């Protein structure tokens, strides 16, 4: 078993995956500090917590009390953080106005670092809603054993990218509900369009119909705006996991070419793994005949120095476990070069770059009457 | 990756500041210790075949055994896979010695390590034979120049003290 | 998440009456195929991580260009997250075993794969490579027809329930693409 | 030619731009590509959203 | 729906692994365990009428003020539908015996049944009465033999400490 | 210690209710299979010694580079730690057998087993060769039965599985 | 986030070989010049909040609508966050003059902009505008050329930086629209 | 107070690692620029005096109104105090020049400033004043041989950009 559990049962999840590239990482006040880490984990708090929210020193005014009570460490970092969430900034930012599936997912958010899994967990968080209100929602998030055993006491929610993910699609809203790190919780909803002079607006929720029937959030909402995205680890797969940007001016010439590009790439693809499995040893007989025939080919060695040995007799030292086959430098080197060279391995890099194409297209081609065609 | 210049930024973007002097100071450091260093990349990347053959073997010449059974160098094929991850790892260090932080060698080559190494029945104390060997086979005044081959042991030490 | 049981439960409450003969005769051939299926998942469950690691090394191996650079498989890291993968969908394909119906499968694992590989990059080909390695690796273990394994067990006959766990792992590799 | 890379090349004027392909973007200057490239048998013609 | 299958794959899933000997040997208690609540589940849906007649007449026989005044049984349409709803809950009884687990006897008659009865002027004693009815008519020896009426009772206890 | 007991118990103790008849037939399936099990742990208990002997002897019959050089396996002490964890794992297995889940299987010897055996430069092939060994060597139709050798093969696949 | 070096060293994994020579001359260059890096990175540290407050400033005055009632610098809190956006857009640019690669500013600030300024309805060739106003500020400033600001450092040609800086706020420029 | 050394210790710290040859190279950078800055140090507690005479009545050269009514300057003793904080805030260039970061000069000087200057009617123009002023007086050669000066000034940049 190369994994023992779950994000909250061992952090070998947290080791292998994403999350180390991350500047999603706890944070923590040390013992006695200076201004300048108070500050610091108290900002990383903030920008967690309100998701790069927008808090004018006024409204640091209302946090203050809590904040002045952190930066003793009298209050542990959950406490804190529950008297965050508490606040009527907090309040007005989210609970004030929005819809009920779109705020409780924010308080997954927040609170957990995690998109809710199923309906049924959203409509118990509502129902302990409708039971004894804000407050103890909000206690409900922070008393809760999976929150107690990741985070501690300590440490500042983040989001986890631990590899279990129960459910793919709640890592794909995981990725949705954060919109990379220039984004924000206002950007996402339309709080501050909806409301009139940068206030009172509405929140504004979405994939409510992939919390209620089994659906998949878009790969543009998870590729665009993405702690995938910020905490890019600068790969060169020839697939690009970023999306090609929308070209204008497409025609439907150009998406039937490339539509049936791609079925004549699939076509050729299975053509040639078939074959792949047909290749076996063809080199096999040949060196099944050099087995046969190796008591005149293999000789033994004749222990000397450079000097006093007859040619083309090999010393001990030159015994390489490598020059004992022949090998060379190239054949260490080899399989670095084998993307041009193999067939196979050519074609399926061609495959998807069809198809990131392919769909790039199927955006463009989705405008219809006032095109000029080109 | 974790280098001067990106532990410098990204702890004043986590200050949430513009890069004050003690910042320019820091890369200040990495512009002096830089060319010592890369002395060091140059003559790693000179000679780096003969660093895979003398490794290799002397990973061989420890532990015969793999050779031996079906297990981990059955073939030739896999032997050749030998030889390909050390060349992986020494360019690895010819990468993290050029950045001069451990950041490539480490989200590259370190990262995950365990599982797989664990997965595929692959000991690392043949791995920890080679590089061994490459530091017992280092001269201070010859080759490499005594501050590039300080900061060649450096690297390599870290590679081990990752692996065991 | 709903098991056989739940199954029959579900279609006789869509059916809005008791439970009657037929339902429950088909639920007493699983009950009497129930060790069958137990040792079917014993077996699948041991040796699980040898049949992973053969899977995507033999994915690997019909296709050189994953271990080349700027591969899926290329950095450790990637590889590591790659073994991961098909450790948790052969996971998953045991859940399936145990209960009978996919639904654990389907809710939990195979809902929003599509989004999740096309939004990383992953190749769609070759996981389904990989799956359908691990079917045919998963099937030969059930069967107690692997070399390097053969296990005493009573024989008889257990087609049905091969047939049921390449059922799944067919549900899968028709999930990915 | 510039995937991955950044290149700055001098224009037909004195002063000089540069060129960047990131993430499959492709920019001049201050404005980014809307159209790849268009052959024209001296050179390319690309498209972009506004005049630099 | 919590059976044996669900709790321990669900539990095993919450774990992160394989499915161990432990939730093998829980499953085998299950198919153990499977033919005393079936029988128990087939004479339920034999003589399930004579319940619903039986059962509501006995209700009515301990509280008459049900049918006195407008209150809970003005009509004899509200009759017909306190008999309904004991036929509900002896359907959701025959579907938790079959299931094994009180799954959907929970899911469906249980869940937010206080604020439905709380709301709606209705009494939980008269249930109570019917259960207990019932519970007072089990006939082992002679009709569900051993097992299966203990089954019967274990269910109709988990009804009656539900709603009470 | 994950058992049948405490995964039925703990998980109705998060669920927040008395114990229903789901866990009932989860235990009533322990007390099944419990004898068969029960028979292996006593002839565990019976030659453990000969399993200590023959796990060695083949561990080292297949890997003689241990007493070769330095490496894990210098003295005869450190051979003596090698046979005396092989007993802490054959007594693990014996109470893991006892218990019928993974519990203190998995709680005393695999959890945080690979950042001590990656430490202290102790490989897991020789582990497993031992193991490996063991699966062989029992017969099942002269020295244990079907249940009993069956529960055997099963916990030691989990030794492997784990540390492989 | 990458620098210089580790854009030279992930390049020279796509070519998935050592670095050689010629990348480490270019590389080589990067050092010789460092020092005027860091007086250049220097010369924007210290005028920032000025050029980001006469940026700003500049911009209302071009354009009085920002101004003007509904508008998005209408609200005094609008204003602020306004003034901070543009400081903390110089901020990553100067992040950029230091690493030598706009992987920092393409992570951390470009990716995810224009489609929040975009859902929250702010104008983007106003912003684009601001953009421009540092950029000219911040080549003058970079060039010892400020007419309230002319600070004595030794004499030296440095228009290949002046270069590298306006390609960075051309990119910023560029994101935005 | 942030320098290079708190800042890469507590990097490497929250890390959760060994300080790696990056943090070392940082350290260098501060061990070589260490020269210039200590010679601005040791001829600021020269003549800071001087510089205290300079500074003020420039700052009151520009703002006269202080001096006319009660507002900020209504005694001779407020005028004290004015000169006071002026050689407070010249007493924290020369720590945050020993230092090498702005350490000290931030974490005693500018942080909570602003509710301190909002509260007591203090306004900052009239330092920025003073401190623009003794920007402006130097010159390099005759006094703070280049570099030195250099430092001087992006300290007291900072004091500036720190106000505004
Ligand atoms: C894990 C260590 C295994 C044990 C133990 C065992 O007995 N065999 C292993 C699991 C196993 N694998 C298959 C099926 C295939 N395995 C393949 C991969 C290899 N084939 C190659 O060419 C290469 C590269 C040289 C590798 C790594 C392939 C391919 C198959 C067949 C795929 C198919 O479509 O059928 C099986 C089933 C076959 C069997 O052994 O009975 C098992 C049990
Ligand atoms: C010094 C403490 C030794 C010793 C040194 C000698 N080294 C010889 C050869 C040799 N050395 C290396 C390692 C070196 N080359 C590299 O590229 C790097 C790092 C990038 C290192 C650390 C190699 C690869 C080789 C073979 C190629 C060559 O000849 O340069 C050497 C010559 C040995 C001989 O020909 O007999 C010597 C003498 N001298 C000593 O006395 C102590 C033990
Ligand atoms: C049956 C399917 C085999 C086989 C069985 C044989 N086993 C022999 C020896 C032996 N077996 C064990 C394992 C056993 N002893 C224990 O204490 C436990 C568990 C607690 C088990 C599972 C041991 C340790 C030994 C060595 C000590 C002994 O001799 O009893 C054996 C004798 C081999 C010989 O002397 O040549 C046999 C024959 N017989 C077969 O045909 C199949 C393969
Ligand atoms: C001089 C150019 C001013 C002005 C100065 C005044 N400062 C007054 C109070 C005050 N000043 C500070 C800053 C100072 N204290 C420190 O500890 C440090 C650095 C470590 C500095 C730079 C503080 C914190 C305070 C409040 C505490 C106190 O009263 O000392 C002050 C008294 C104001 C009042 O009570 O009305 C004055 C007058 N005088 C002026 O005319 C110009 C503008
Ligand atoms: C050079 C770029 C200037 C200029 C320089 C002059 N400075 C004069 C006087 C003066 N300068 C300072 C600042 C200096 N003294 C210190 O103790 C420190 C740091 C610890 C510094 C940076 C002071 C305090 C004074 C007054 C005391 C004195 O006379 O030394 C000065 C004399 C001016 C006069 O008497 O008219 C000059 C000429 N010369 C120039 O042409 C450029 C603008
Ligand atoms: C609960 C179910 C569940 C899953 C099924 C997985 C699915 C999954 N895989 C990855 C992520 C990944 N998955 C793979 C796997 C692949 N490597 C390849 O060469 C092949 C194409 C493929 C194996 C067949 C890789 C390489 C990554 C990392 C991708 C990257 O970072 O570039 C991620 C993103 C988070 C992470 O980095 O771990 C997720 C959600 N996770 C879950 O929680
Ligand atoms: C970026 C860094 C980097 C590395 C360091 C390697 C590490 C590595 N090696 C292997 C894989 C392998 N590595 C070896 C090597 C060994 N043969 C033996 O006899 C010795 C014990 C040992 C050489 C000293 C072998 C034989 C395999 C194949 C194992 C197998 O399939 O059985 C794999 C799995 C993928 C594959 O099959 O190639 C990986 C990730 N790969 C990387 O991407
Ligand atoms: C608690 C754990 C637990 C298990 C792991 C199983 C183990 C188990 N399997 C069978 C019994 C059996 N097991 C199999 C299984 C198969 N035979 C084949 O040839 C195929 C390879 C394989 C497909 C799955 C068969 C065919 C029988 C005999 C037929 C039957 O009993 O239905 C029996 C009957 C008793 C006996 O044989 O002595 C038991 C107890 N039951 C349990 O209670
Ligand atoms: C599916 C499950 C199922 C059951 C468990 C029974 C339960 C049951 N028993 C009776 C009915 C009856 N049950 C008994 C039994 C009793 N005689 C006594 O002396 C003892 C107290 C007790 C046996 C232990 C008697 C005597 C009657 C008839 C009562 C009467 O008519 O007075 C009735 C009414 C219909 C009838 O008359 O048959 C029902 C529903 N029926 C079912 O369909
Ligand atoms: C509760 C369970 C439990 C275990 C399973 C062991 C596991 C274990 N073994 C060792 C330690 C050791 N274990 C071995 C054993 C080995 N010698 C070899 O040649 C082989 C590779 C291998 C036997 C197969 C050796 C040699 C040491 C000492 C290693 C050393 O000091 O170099 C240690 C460190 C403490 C010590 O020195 O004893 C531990 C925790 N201990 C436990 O508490
Ligand atoms: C830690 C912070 C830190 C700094 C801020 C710099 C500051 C600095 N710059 C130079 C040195 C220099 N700085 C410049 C820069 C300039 N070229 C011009 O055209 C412009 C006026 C200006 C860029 C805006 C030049 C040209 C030199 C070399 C001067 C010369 O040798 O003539 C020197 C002397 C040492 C050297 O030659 O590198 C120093 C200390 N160094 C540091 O360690
Ligand atoms: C890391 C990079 C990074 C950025 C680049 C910014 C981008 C950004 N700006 C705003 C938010 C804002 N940005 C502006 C700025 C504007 N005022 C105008 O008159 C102009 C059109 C424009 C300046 C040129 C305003 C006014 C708001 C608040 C909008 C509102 O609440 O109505 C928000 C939402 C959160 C908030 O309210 O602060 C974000 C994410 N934030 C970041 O984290
Ligand atoms: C309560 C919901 C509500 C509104 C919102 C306004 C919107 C509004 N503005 C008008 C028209 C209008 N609006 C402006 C622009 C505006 N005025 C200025 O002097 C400046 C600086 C402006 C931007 C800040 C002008 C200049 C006019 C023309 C009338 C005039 O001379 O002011 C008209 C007249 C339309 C017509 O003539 O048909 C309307 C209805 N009216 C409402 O009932
Ligand atoms: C009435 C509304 C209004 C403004 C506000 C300004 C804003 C402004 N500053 C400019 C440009 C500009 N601004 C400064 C910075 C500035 N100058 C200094 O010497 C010091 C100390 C500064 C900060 C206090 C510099 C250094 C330049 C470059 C031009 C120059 O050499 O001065 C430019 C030219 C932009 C371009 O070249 O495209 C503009 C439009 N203009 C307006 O119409």
């Amino acid at each position: 078993r190369v994994l023992d559990g779950l994000d909250t049962v061992t952090q070998d999840s947290y080791s292998f995956s994403r999350y180390v590239l991350g500047p999603f990482q706890p944070s923590v006040l040390n013992a006695n500090s200076s201004e300048y880490e108070r500050e610091i984990a108290i900002r990383a708090a903030y920008r967690h917590v309100f998701g790069n929210a927008y808090i004018m020193e006024e409204e640091l005014a209302e946090v203050e009390v809590t904040a002045s009570q952190y930066k003793l460490g009298n209050l542990t970092a959950k406490e804190f953080i529950r008297a965050l969430a508490k606040s009527s900034a907090y309040k007005t930012r989210f609970f004030e106005g929005a819809s009920q599936y779109r705020f409780v997912e924010l308080n997954f958010m927040h609170l957990l670092g995690r998109a809710p899994d199923t309906q049924e967990e959203v409509a118990t968080h509502m129902n302990i809603y409708h039971a004894k209100g804000f407050d103890a929602e909000i206690d409900s998030y922070i008393d809760s054993e999976e929150y107690d055993s990741v985070f501690g006491d300590y440490n500042v929610p983040f989001l986890r990218f631990r590899g279990a993910y129960t459910p793919c699609d709640s890592f794909n809203k995981q990725c949705a509900l954060k919109g990379g790190w220039a984004n924000s919780d206002k950007a996402m909803g339309g709080a501050a369009l909806s409301g009139y002079n940068g206030s009172d607006g509405r929140q504004m929720c979405d994939r409510i119909s992939a919390y209620v029937t089994s659906d998949t959030t878009d790969y543009e909402s998870v590729a665009g705006n993405s702690p995938l995205l910020t905490t890019s680890p600068n790969w060169l797969a020839y697939p690009d996991p970023a999306i090609a940007p929308t070209p204008a001016f497409i025609s439907p010439q150009e998406v039937r070419e490339a539509r049936a590009r791609v079925e004549k790439l699939r076509e050729a693809y299975n053509e040639e793994i078939a074959k792949t499995q047909a290749r076996k040893n063809a080199m096999a007989p040949f060196r099944a005949m050099v087995e046969d025939m190796a008591p005149m080919l293999d000789r033994g060695v004749t222990f000397g120095d450079p000097m006093l040995v007859h040619p083309e007799a090999k010393l001990p030292e030159n015994e390489s476990a490598l020059a004992d086959l022949g090998g060379k430098s190239s054949d260490y080197k080899r399989f670095w070069s084998t993307m041009e060279t193999n067939t196979v391995s050519r074609l399926e890099r061609d495959l998807e770059e069809a198809k990131a194409e392919l769909r790039v297209l199927e955006k463009g081609v989705d405008a219809l009457t006032p095109m000029s065609t080109s | 990756m974790k280098s001067v210049i990106t532990t410098t930024i990204s702890a004043a973007d986590a200050a949430g500041r513009f890069p004050s002097s003690s910042d320019l100071e820091s890369i200040q450091g990495n512009i002096q210790r830089a060319s010592a260093r890369l002395e060091a990349a140059e003559k790693l990347s000179g000679n780096h075949e003969a660093v895979v053959k003398e490794a290799g073997d002397a990973c061989f010449a420890k532990y015969s055994y793999l050779k031996n059974s079906g297990e981990a160098g059955d073939s030739q094929e896999k032997i050749n896979k030998c030889y390909r991850d050390v060349d992986h790892y020494m360019r690895l260090i010819n990468y993290s010695l050029v950045v001069g932080g451990t950041g490539p060698l480490d989200e590259w080559g370190i990262a995950g390590s365990r599982e797989v190494y664990r997965t595929l029945n692959l000991p690392g104390s043949a791995y920890i034979a080679s590089f061994t060997f490459t530091r017992d086979r280092l001269c201070v005044p010859r080759d490499m120049s005594s501050q590039a081959g300080v900061e060649f042991v450096a690297a390599l030490d870290y590679v081990i003290n990752s692996l065991s | 998440m709903l098991d056989a049981f739940s199954r029959v439960v579900v279609n006789s409450d869509s059916k809005a009456a008791y439970v009657g003969g037929s339902d429950l005769q088909s639920l007493k051939t699983f009950i009497s195929d129930g060790n069958k299926r137990l040792d079917a998942v014993n077996c699948i469950v041991s040796n699980a991580s040898c049949i992973v690691s053969d899977a995507i090394s033999g994915m690997i191996c019909e296709n050189p260009g994953l271990i080349a650079p700027g591969g899926n498989c290329y950095t450790n890291r990637r590889m590591a997250a790659c073994l991961r993968d098909g450790e948790i969908i052969l996971r998953y394909v045991s859940y399936a075993l145990l209960a009978g119906d996919s639904s654990v499968l389907d809710d939990r694992c195979l809902n929003g794969l599509k989004e999740t590989y096309i939004a990383l990059g992953v190749p769609t080909a070759s996981t389904s490579r990989a799956v359908s390695i691990m079917k045919a690796a998963s099937t030969a273990f059930i069967m107690n027809t692997a070399s390097g394994r053969k296990i005493e067990i009573a024989a008889g006959d257990c087609q049905a329930l091969q047939s049921e766990a390449a059922a799944y792992f067919d549900k899968v590799g028709s999930a990915v693409d | 030619d510039v995937v991955g890379k950044s290149v700055t090349v001098e224009t037909m004027g004195g002063d000089e731009v540069t060129i960047s392909c990131m993430k499959r973007k492709l920019v001049v200057g201050s404005s980014a590509v809307i159209r790849k490239d268009v052959s024209c048998s001296n050179g390319v013609i690309h498209v972009i959203k506004s005049v630099l």
